[PDB]
RNA sequence: GGUGAAAUUCUUGGAUUUAUUGAAGACUAACUACUGCGAAAGCAUUUGCCAAGGACGUUUUCAUUAAUCAAGAACGAAAGUUAGGGGAUCGAAGAUGAUCAGAUACCGUCGUAGUCUUAACCAUAAACUAUGCCGACUAGGGAUCGGGUGGUGUUUUUUUAAUGACCCACUCGGCACCUUACGAGAAAUCAAAGUCUUUGGGUUCUGGGGGGAGUAUGGUCGCAAGGCUGAAACUUAAAGGAAUUG
């Protein structure tokens, strides 16, 4: 009874997917204890699992999802407390999905929602215990239910047009009314 | 550099530069003399030419027209005079 | 060897998550679940919990009617919309993951169009 | 009140005999009571299974093959080829930044009078010593292999009927064919016949399809 | 379904969902880049037809035929007007709902014209590079697009000649990019916004403190909406831009 699951890798994340490598497969094996092999001609990450490991299918699917979620760019701690806590989830959406800008407009909003040295995009990277990451146009929220609807409803704000002072003052409000429960 | 001779440039650098950015412009084009194996005449084709010339002995082929030289076609005798 | 295979149909909306489970071919379905059925409080409806317990639910139901493994097609609302299936699917798909069901070819069939017709919101977005 | 999957009965479906594996898994379908019989509520469903569960190997396991069923007896009911794609995930991996893709689609006809649409995909590269970053290519060279690809999949279409076709298509002997002839036009990684699908059938004919299976 | 929460709506004639097939109109994702083309507006599926363009190459031909341009003329995004078609999505107007301190979450559903097209109108956009057009000189560097030249350079012919792809060097014409100040500027910054108090290469258009005012009136174009041209009386001591500091 062998199973096994096959993902795919970007060329962009494959370089330092080795370069984290030795940091990655031990606690998988040790902590996990699944088979973890990087079949490079296919450029492919496979998990296997088989009776004589741990009685865990949903240790196999933490690996799956932890691959998939380093795979994206995200990094590497932040990746082993999703591998640890069962409660972080991935949320995903493109700028189109909100507002269909174009041209100087998508890169002025990318712009808006990093801001000058990442320090706006380390705002909702504090006050919602979340991590945000920005690819070429699509972005992608990890943490749990909650944390997500507000990074998603912060970073949308942020996408429709909203300066950066009123999501920092709705940032300090939510932040404070959420550590307070 | 800034201190040189204008006049006299060495030929390498000379020829380096553009047919009409030269001290004295002029052509970069030669003429050949071919002579094709199905016969014995001697034809005057330009290096650059533009039309499929062909010699009135045995009248095949000398040379098929391309945006720069004209492509020669298969092998014929010519000298650069 | 012999053993029976079906496929999961996971459709994760922003309101529900649908769980559904048919034989090979996709017609006569054998048990669909939502969100709504699992939690009776109109807020909780797309909540990974109530995904969770509808996957639990329908892996009882389809261990009742004698399958033991599926092929999960996980897929969002898709088209003009997200395109991207949510936290409600995820949680789904571990649970489904984690009660025991043999699971293999794991495939997102999300509707992707070739750049098709108008979206809802007009020029200034859907104001979220 | 009335537990209606109680009454219904499995059947056994099984593959064409093309493929290694000619037993893919199994259905379930009301029983046959008056007025609705259980077979006509079963000859025309479509099974899309993955060509590695056919075949065994890996290396095929992007691919998928819709079956149509066609004939039912003895709880057997009996397949035959439909259509195939790949996966969305090989197809998204696939596309790359800094290359140029390539698409090329025919309508064809095989030797019966099946109708096929054919999508073939292609992908440039570098070749191992090129500084530049990119190496796109130019329109001229783009409508050539559009023509070279068309030309080779109608060849290797009309020159058989489905059965060879399937036989010819599981080793992918047509890929190295485009890759043997359009290597002196530009350098194309990565070619793949990305889909091909039915469109229009002729009468049933159940001597060919009985043909095919008969075997094991 | 829907929102922060509700309500309208559809449904035990089975809604939402899953599978097969058909119809309709719109649009061409990913490839998509500080890349290409076009006078600009603008232009992305394949194939065919028609004419058109630029750059390159030329020991072709005419020989000043040229640059800018009141008059006059072609085109000109979106919205809008007039008759026919088509109407899938979205959706001004309108219809209805809950309107709960706050909507930080001023929204939901349906939907008219419209979006699409044919035949005529209109001629405006932050129509922006907020930088007229033609010509000359002044600085380093790395990329990249199209053509051309040179390489007993690399690779694929099925025997290694040709062509294609790549690499190196040079050149022409492009879109651009990083640094600098011999210079310029109020400054941000500029290879032009330089070659300007040491002020003159050629030539069109425009401005002269702010409100009143793009207003009144006249003229003219347009079916209309409106467009083009366009004041004064009066009134005021400001108005404005560029950076630093909190
Ligand atoms: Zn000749």
């Amino acid at each position: 009874k062998f199973e096994s699951r096959k993902i795919m890798v970007p060329p962009h994340r494959m370089t330092p997917l080795r370069n984290s490598w030795t940091k990655i497969y031990p606690p998988l094996v040790e902590h996990l204890k699944l088979q973890v092999r990087m079949n490079l001609k296919t450029k492919s990450v496979e998990l296997r699992t088989n009776p004589k490991f741990t009685t865990d299918p949903g240790a196999l699917q933490k690996g799956a999802d932890f691959i998939k979620a380093f795979t994206l760019g995200f990094d590497l701690d932040d990746s082993i407390a999703l591998l640890r806590l069962d409660d972080l989830y991935i949320e995903t959406f493109e700028v189109k999905d909100v507002k269909t800008l174009t041209g100087d407009h998508l890169s002025r909003a990318i712009g808006r929602i990093a801001g000058k040295d990442g320090k706006t995009k380390f705002a909702i990277e504090n006050a919602t215990r979340t991590r945000i990451v920005l690819a070429d146009s699509k972005i992608h929220i990890l943490g749990g239910f909650t944390h997500i609807r507000m990074a998603r409803e912060s970073v949308v704000s942020l996408i429709l047009g909203s300066p950066p002072g009123k999501v920092y003052g709705n940032l300090r409000t939510v932040a404070s009314r959420l550590k307070e429960r | 550099v800034l201190v040189q001779d204008l006049l006299h440039p060495t030929a390498a650098s000379e020829a380096r530069k553009h047919k009409l950015k030269t001290l004295v412009q002029g052509p970069r084009s030669y003429f050949l003399d071919v002579k094709c194996p199905g016969c014995l005449n001697i034809t005057t084709v330009f290096s650059h030419a533009q039309t499929a010339v062909t010699c009135e002995s045995c009248s095949t082929i000398l040379c098929t027209p391309t945006g720069g030289k004209a492509k020669l076609s298969e092998g014929t005798s010519f000298r650069r005079k | 060897n012999s053993q029976v295979f079906g496929v999961a149909r996971i459709y994760a909306s922003f309101n529900d998550t649908f769980v559904h489970v048919t034989d090979l071919s996709g017609k006569e379905t054998i048990a669909r679940v939502t969100g709504g059925m699992k939690v009776k409080a109109d807020r909780d409806e797309s909540s990974p919990y109530a995904a969770m317990l509808a996957a639990q639910d329908v892996a009882a139901k389809c261990k009742e009617v004698g399958i033991t493994a599926v092929h999960v097609k996980i897929r969002a609302t898709g088209g003009t919309r997200t395109k991207t299936p949510g936290p409600g699917g995820q949680a789904a798909l571990r649970a489904l993951a984690r009660s025991g069901l043999r699971i293999g070819r794991i495939e997102d069939v999300t509707p992707v169009p070739s750049d098709s017709t108008r979206k809802k919101g007009g020029r200034r977005g859907r104001r979220l | 009140v009335v537990d209606p999957f109680t009454r219904k009965e499995w059947f056994d479906i099984k593959a064409p005999s093309t493929f290694e594996n000619r037993n893919v898994g199994k259905t379930l379908v009301n029983k046959s009571t008056g007025l609705k019989s259980a077979s006509d509520a079963l000859k025309g469903r479509v099974v899309e299974v993955c060509l590695a569960d056919l075949q065994g190997s890996e290396d095929h396991s992007f691919r998928k093959i819709k079956l149509r069923v066609d004939e039912v007896q003895g709880k057997n009911l009996l397949t035959n080829f439909h259509g195939m794609d790949f996966t969305t995930d090989k197809l998204r991996s696939m596309v790359r930044k800094w290359q140029t893709l390539i698409e090329a689609n025919v309508t064809v006809k095989t030797s019966d009078d099946y109708v096929l649409r054919i999508f073939a995909i292609a992908f440039t590269r570098k070749q191992a010593n090129q500084v530049k970053r990119h190496s796109y290519a130019q329109s001229s060279h783009i409508r050539a292999i559009r023509k070279v690809i068309s030309e080779i999949l109608t060849k290797e279409v009309q020159g058989s009927t489905l059965a060879q076709l399937t036989s010819k298509l599981i080793p992918e002997v047509i890929n190295k064919e485009i890759e043997n002839a359009t290597k002196d036009i530009f350098p194309l990684q990565n070619i793949h016949v990305r889909k091909v699908k039915l469109l229009k059938q002729p009468k049933f004919d159940v001597g060919a399809l009985m043909a095919l299976h008969g075997e094991g």
